[PDB]
């Protein structure tokens, strides 16, 4: 199957700065099937980005996504204390949904 | 849209566990219910889905033959039954709402609402 | 259910329909007139399948069927109409028993060799399970001696039964001559009918039956002073019949008449489009992020 | 019934009082096609097909001749020459449940459109693409039926409406369903306006010498116009002649 | 012509329509010339407990001919038994109120309707649009408009 | 939908009592308001009804000529006035909503919403 | 007028069991005019069943009704502590609404 690899494994930064996380895939991925999720510690994951670049309903404009092929990125324009959570990339292909390993912020 | 799951369960190896997920705020049969497993310190793993309108299912190859997914439209609730438990199955189990495969836009590729996780210890 | 196996296996017989199968197409009285009607009729001089023993498989039912029986000792019992005949679909059962005629549109689980037995009637082995009844009707009953003709049509939610009873005197054939079948009953039952089977009443009796098929045809019907149909012209049987229909008369004078139009019919469909494979960007219009 | 598996109650051999249904306040939609609603009690029909189902409020407009969509093209198609009335009412107080009533279903997918009055109750997987589905739900392989999640908090267009359609069949056959009209005494040898089992006209009724067959209800002349009628109460054959006329 | 109706009934204010407002409250002729102007008036006509001042006729023995007002309150006889003025079984009160509430859905909010019927018969015209007149020109080919 | 009634009243024999029933959540004029009496330890007794749209009334023969029922559409409130009180009239009085007689389905045969009872002691 | 008689006058049973109550009438009653009500102690009566067999909105599926002519019944499939209340049958006829005497559960 496809291997989903995120980078960096751990991110370290200060509130107020910009962050960029990347998601790589073994095989080419249609932009329509890529999504990003935020999981705060002790809480269930919640959807942030779907369709590679579209924001989910209720999500602040600080979150944006981009990418194509095998290379996708998630960018946070400015971080608040609530943003220091684990971010996951997810993809659909074949008849299965594959998640990445997760990145800690 | 709310998804409310049952409380934590503790089971012995070889047993079976059932985790409910009650849906509200939307048409239950209009969406697929998916299950996602998260072992402690690990990432998310997809287990399968149930289509409430037809009680149709699909399972990940990792769990094929071990897990059964069911639903009851009358009480708007999905159920997970995981059999043949081993120590490696201790994890937080999430239910997730996704669009059906007939959605013109790829709404089935992502999960838009999640319930609170149910901790299962084996 | 009982499966009868002591039966000789011979091929189906065939005969000539002659001028039989004409019925009153409507419920309006007209007299001393020639009326042109477009309806499902048995074509003149058509090839009619002829069955005898205990010969009764399931037959196709297309636009409608013509059924005739030659009997001397009341062997015929009835008909089954349906699509599958095994309780999965709705079916129509018509049975003329010893005391009356019963029509039921219940869901029946039929036998794979249905029949009745008889001299007094005893055995009834037509079906097992029977539930989800939707319609019921009961009514008056109905060399060889008795010829019975029936027309069965399934149009616009009605199953139309037409019938005629006449004497017969042949040993091994269908009479030549003309008679019209009066309507017997119009059943308001919306059934998908594609197959049918004949019920007959161990030993074999002396009986034969004929099955023909209806086609869309135009007929010229001759009504006498009392409004009885005494003759008819099948407007596509032959060039003379077409001429008779065109002039609206059963008598044609010497001359030349323009009666129809010849046209060669196409046998193939030729489809040519440019050999392009790229798909139109409709998706890109519908799934754009900003409208 | 669900719209995909709508119920039909054939109505025959009875007196149909349509003033009760039309003058009722409980109905929101009452649209008649082919007949007017205020002349229904003066008419006779051979057969009435009472069709009944539950649909979504926005789909109430689809229960009409010449409509397109999901209920028309896939659940309850009406013919363009339809004669009948589409009576419909909001049933939120009967059909809604808090978590959603998932008993009412509709067909969402089908290979082709439903011919008029064609019921389709299958659950065969719909193939959206070029790849055979082989009975398995998945990509481009859908489940044809879907439920309406009827909830009391839904908007009006999403509340359940119960629909009863009444199809009036008019073919040249004996009429069995008639309005609540009173009959009058038969008057012969005079110019009268007559109504014989829904057949209306003006003329002079005389005793006939025509030999009608037991199944014939009326007669026609060489001109293919009505010239004789069988009385619906006593099986007498009457001749109808036009009232005297001529040039002046 | 002016009145208040329910939003779902706005479609009934047209030629060739059926229902309760058309067949019993405000019937328009099929050869109607005019404009049916209507607007949502929830901010003017709604009250918290329901504004019960606006009423409509629900029952009547026959349909209202075009532009026929009917302001009676005679008990409607639904059955074969005479009512004799007493409300009861098969004897109804013909008028009913719209319970206009600010929390109602759009189809149940009040709409104020003004209909404008333009009469065209061979008689002097008295209502004209805001057109400017020009000087009269004689003995030349012109395009003219004389009072419509 | 709610029906909020006034508080308890205590009256002497021969007096008259008025009990208000305020309606909310529905079109008040669209339904008949009925009154039902329940003596302590006894069953329910129907007293009569009022049609708010026409202020039309009907009373049970037991109470015919003794009780007057009224309504005020402006404040969406129905009123009971019971005159010529006797000791046998101590009871809990309920207001109830029934569909009108015009209703195609027999909605007038039953009461679908009830208010809280008002205790009247005589 | 019509006499409305309920039976039994008092019912005694345990939680978890099934209960059946009956309502009899002097004269034949159309199914459309029969209803059942539940009155808990200290509370106003509330509608359970109307039209002989139809459940009112908001009523659990544990309650069902049946009957015709002069004989109607109310059945509770399983009882909970809240179900130990007084149940009434009501009928409309003529121009009046008649209630039964009530049954205590
Ligand atoms: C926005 O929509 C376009 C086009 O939408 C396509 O056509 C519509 C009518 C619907 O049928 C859509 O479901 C359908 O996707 C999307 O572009 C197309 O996406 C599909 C899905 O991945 C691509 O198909 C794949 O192509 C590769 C080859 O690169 C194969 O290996 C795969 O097996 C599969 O066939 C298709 O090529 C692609 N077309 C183009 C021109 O890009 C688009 O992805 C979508 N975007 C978003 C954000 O929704
Ligand atoms: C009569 O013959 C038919 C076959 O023509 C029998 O039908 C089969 O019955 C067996 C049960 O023994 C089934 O396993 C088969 O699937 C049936 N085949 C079909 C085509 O239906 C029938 O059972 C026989 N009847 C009796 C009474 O023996
Ligand atoms: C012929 O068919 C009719 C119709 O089914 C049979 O009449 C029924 O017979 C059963 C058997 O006793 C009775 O229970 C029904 O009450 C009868 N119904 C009617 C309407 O008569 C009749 O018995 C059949 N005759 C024979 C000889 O089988
Ligand atoms: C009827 O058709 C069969 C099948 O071709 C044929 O063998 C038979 O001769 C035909 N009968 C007549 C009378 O043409
Ligand atoms: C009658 O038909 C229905 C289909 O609507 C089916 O559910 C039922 O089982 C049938 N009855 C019997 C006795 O099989
Ligand atoms: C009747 O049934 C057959 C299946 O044997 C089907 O192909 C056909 O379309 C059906 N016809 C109608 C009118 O439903
Ligand atoms: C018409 O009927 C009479 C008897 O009613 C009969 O004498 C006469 O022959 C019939 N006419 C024809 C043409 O058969
Ligand atoms: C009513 O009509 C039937 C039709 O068959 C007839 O037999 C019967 O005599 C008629 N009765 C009266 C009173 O007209």
């Amino acid at each position: 199957e496809i291997v989903m690899m995120q980078s960096p494994g751990t991110l370290s930064l200060s509130p107020g700065e910009r962050a960029t996380l990347s998601c790589r895939a073994s095989q080419s991925v249609s932009s329509s099937y890529l999504a990003w999720y935020q999981q705060k510690p002790g809480q269930a994951p919640r959807l942030l980005i779907y369709g590679a670049s579209s924001r989910a309903t209720g999500i602040p404009d600080r979150f944006s996504g981009s990418g194509s092929g095998t290379d996708f990125t998630l960018t946070i324009s400015r971080l608040e204390p609530e943003d220091f959570a684990v971010y996951y990339c997810q993809q659909y292909g074949s008849s299965a949904w594959t998640f990445g390993q997760g990145t800690k912020v | 849209v709310q998804l409310v799951q049952s409380g934590a369960e503790v089971k012995k190896p070889g047993a079976s566990v059932k985790v409910s997920c009650k849906a509200s705020g939307y048409t239950f049969t209009g969406y697929y219910m998916h299950w996602v497993r998260q072992a402690p310190g690990q990432g998310l793993e997809w287990m399968g889905w149930i289509n409430p309108i037809s009680s149709g299912t699909s399972y990940a190859q990792t769990f094929q033959g071990r897990v059964t997914m069911t639903s009851d439209t009358s009480i708007t609730t999905a159920y997970m039954e995981l059999s043949r438990l081993r120590s490696d199955d201790t994890a937080v189990y999430y239910c997730a709402r996704a669009a059906p495969f007939y959605d013109f836009w790829s709404g089935y590729s992502y999960f838009d609402y999640w319930g609170q996780g149910t901790l299962v210890t084996v | 259910c009982v499966n009868l196996t002591t039966r000789t296996q011979l091929p189906p017989a065939y005969t000539n329909s002659f001028t039989r199968g004409v019925y009153y197409p409507d419920k309006v009285f007209r007299s001393s007139v020639l009326h042109s009607t477009q309806d499902l009729f048995l074509p003149f001089f058509s090839n009619v399948t002829w069955f005898h023993r205990f010969d009764n498989p399931v037959l196709p039912f297309n636009d409608g069927v013509y059924f005739a029986s030659t009997e001397k000792s009341n062997i015929i019992r009835g008909w089954i109409f349906g699509t599958t005949l095994d309780s999965k679909t709705q079916s129509l059962l018509i049975v003329n028993n010893a005391t009356n005629v019963v029509i039921k549109v219940c869901e029946f689980q039929f036998c794979n060799d249905p029949f009745l037995g008889v001299c007094m009637e005893s055995e009834f082995r037509v079906y097992s399970s029977a539930n989800n009844c939707t319609f019921e009707y009961v009514s008056q009953p109905f060399n060889f001696k008795n010829l019975r003709e029936f027309v069965f049509k399934n149009i616009d939610g009605y199953f139309k039964i037409y019938s005629k009873h006449t004497p017969i005197n042949l040993v091994r054939d269908l009479p030549q001559g003309f008679s019209a079948l009066e309507p017997l009953v119009d059943l308001p039952i919306g059934i998908n009918i594609t197959r049918f089977q004949t019920l007959l009443a161990w030993t074999a009796g002396a009986a034969a039956y004929y099955v023909g098929y209806l086609q869309p045809r135009t007929f010229l019907l001759k009504y006498n002073e009392n409004g009885t149909i005494t003759d008819a012209v099948d407007c596509a049987l032959d060039p003379l019949s077409e001429t008779k229909c065109t002039l609206k008369s059963f008598t044609v004078e010497k001359g030349i008449y323009q009666t129809s139009n010849f046209r060669v019919q196409p046998t193939e469909s030729i489809v040519r489009f440019p050999n392009i494979t790229n798909l139109c960007p409709f998706g890109e219009v519908f799934n754009a992020t900003r409208f | 019934a669900s719209v995909y598996a709508w119920n039909r109650k054939r109505i025959s051999n009875c007196v149909a009082d349509y003033s009760v249904l039309y003058n009722s306040a409980s109905f929101s939609t009452f649209k008649c096609y082919g007949v007017s609603p205020t002349k229904l009690n003066d008419l006779c029909f051979t057969n009435v097909y009472a069709d009944s189902f539950v649909i979504r409020g926005d789909e109430v407009r689809q229960i009409a001749p010449g409509q397109t969509g999901k209920i028309a093209d896939y659940n309850y198609k009406l013919p363009d020459d339809f004669t009948g009335c589409v009576i419909a009412w909001n049933s939120n107080n009967l059909d809604s449940k808090v978590g959603g009533n998932y008993n009412y279903r509709y067909r969402l997918f089908r290979k082709s459109n439903l011919k008029p009055f064609e019921r389709d109750i299958s659950t065969e997987i719909y193939q959206a693409g070029s790849t055979p589905c082989n009975g398995v739900e998945g990509f481009n392989c859908y489940f044809p039926l879907q439920s309406y999640g009827f909830q009391p908090t839904n908007g009006v267009g999403y509340q359940p409406y119960r629909v009863v359609v009444l199809s009036f069949e008019l073919l040249h056959a004996p009429a069995t369903v008639c309005g609540p009209k009173k009959s009058t005494n038969l008057v012969k040898n005079k110019c009268v306006n007559f109504n014989f089992n829904g057949l209306t006209g003006t003329g002079v009724l005389t005793e006939s010498n025509k030999k009608f067959l037991p199944f014939q209800q009326f007669g026609r002349d060489i001109a293919d116009t009505t010239d004789a009628v069988r009385d619906p109460q006593t099986l007498e054959i009457l001749d109808i002649t036009p009232c005297s006329f001529g040039g002046v």
